[PDB]
């Protein structure tokens, strides 16, 4: 490791000096160095984490998109077959995205996931796994798109189930869950009506806690609660 | 496209 | 599958035919065919599947090792840095080698291992795991190449505790996953010792049991046993 | 090269 020169406590307030400039995939390698010290991380730090990753994956696939987007044109009847280029690149693109999945995943198998007892970490880092192999799945085409889907299914279940065991409705965590595998159900798994209760059901679950909050709480769970109604309004 | 978090 | 509407049988009798031929490829798609119909396959049937893909990646290696001696060559001081073509051409042979070795992975895991309850056939994929993490750990340079290595080990390791329970010292089988575990002490554990201590080990526990053979096992084990003193010889 | 089967 690069990072494996520096100070736990250097890396983390790099990362954070990173997010400040906007400069995420140097956030990613130092929090990459962070959990690499083997240390558990803490609520800021694991929130560091999934910012840095989510930030680079989430421009890598926005990428993908467009190009994926500029190959189908350039493969309907009636256009101009240049050449191999727009495929190419695209799967450079594609490669680098799988890649960064790769790493997040393999920092939740070794060993983030596994020393992870609390339901705060242990259902945040299998949000993580589901969402990093639902990236993948974006992208799939092969042989393994099925095992990929039922891998991220498989975290969200894992992790939906602690959270209803462990955490309150409004907790946010237990809400980016649902919202995000809610999201799995409607783009991957082809399961609308699936999507479509379990945000609804979430929502309404969350709506009945409320009135325990504080007013710094009831803020972050409705901010979430929001995007819950933001996807029931796209889907219905 | 759909609000992930 | 492009083999999913052929007959198991004629997938089968196919890959015969292709073997013959000196069609690997051929072959190994053939038998990949038949593993996908979902059956346990009989001892022929097993050694059909690891002859074809052992020769398609015994070619690979072959090529590999000759791009990556070429490689190597360009790069030391005083040669002639002419650019990236044969850094990328030891690459896509590589990648395609990964992707060979993946494939046969793939098939172990999904599912011929899990229902594999005999001796001879759970040692035999068993060993054939061993190999293609072998072949994985020959060309792996990065983060995950410790963890290829331990995947060989423990999938050799399980192979030889079974045989050890369950087969006799000159069971074929047995004497060729030893043969083959003891080349990766040697070439990717970096454990010459080890290699030879079970080389010498599997030779003199088989060479007490040839009395109990007839003479058509016999020269089965014995074929094995002169590898085992080949490896030997060249490594003392 | 050592040899394997
Ligand atoms: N950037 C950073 N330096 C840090 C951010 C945080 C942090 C602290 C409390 C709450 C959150 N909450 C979020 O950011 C959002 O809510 C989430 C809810 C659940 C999940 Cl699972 C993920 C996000 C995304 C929109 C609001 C962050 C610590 S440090
Ligand atoms: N080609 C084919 N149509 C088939 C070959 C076989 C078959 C039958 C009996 C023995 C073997 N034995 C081997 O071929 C060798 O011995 C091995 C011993 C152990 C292991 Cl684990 C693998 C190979 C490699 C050199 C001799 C093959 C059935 S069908």
């Amino acid at each position: 490791g690069a990072m494996g020169s520096m100070e736990r406590a250097s890396l983390i307030q790099k990362a954070k000096l990173a997010e400040q400039a906007e400069r995420y995939e140097d956030m990613a390698a130092f929090m990459k160095g962070a959990v690499e010290k083997g240390e558990e991380l803490s609520c800021e730090e694991r929130n560091l984490l999934s910012v840095a990753y989510k930030n680079v994956v989430g421009g890598q696939r926005a990428a993908w998109r467009v190009l994926s987007s500029i190959e189908q044109k350039s493969n309907e009847e009636g256009s101009e077959e240049k050449g191999p280029e727009v495929r190419e690149y695209r799967e450079k693109v594609e490669t680098e995205l799988q890649g960064v999945c790769d790493t997040v995943l393999g920092l939740l198998d070794s060993h983030l996931i596994k020393e992870a007892g609390d339901a705060e970490s242990r259902v945040f880092y299998l949000k993580m796994k589901g969402d990093y192999y639902r990236y993948l799945a974006e992208v799939a085409t092969g042989d393994d798109k099925k095992r990929i889907i039922d891998s991220a299914r498989s975290a969200y279940q894992e992790a939906m189930d602690i959270s209803k065991k462990e955490m309150p409705p409004t907790n946010p965590i237990r809400l980016g869950l649902a919202l995000n595998f809610s999201v799995f159900h409607y783009e991957i798994a082809n399961s609308p009506e699936e999507a479509i209760s379990l945000a609804k059901t979430t929502f309404d679950e969350a709506m009945a806690d409320l009135h325990t909050l504080s007013e710094d709480s009831y803020k972050d769970s409705t901010l979430i609660m929001q995007l819950l109604r933001d996807n029931l309004t796209l889907w219905t | 496209f759909p609000a992930t978090v």
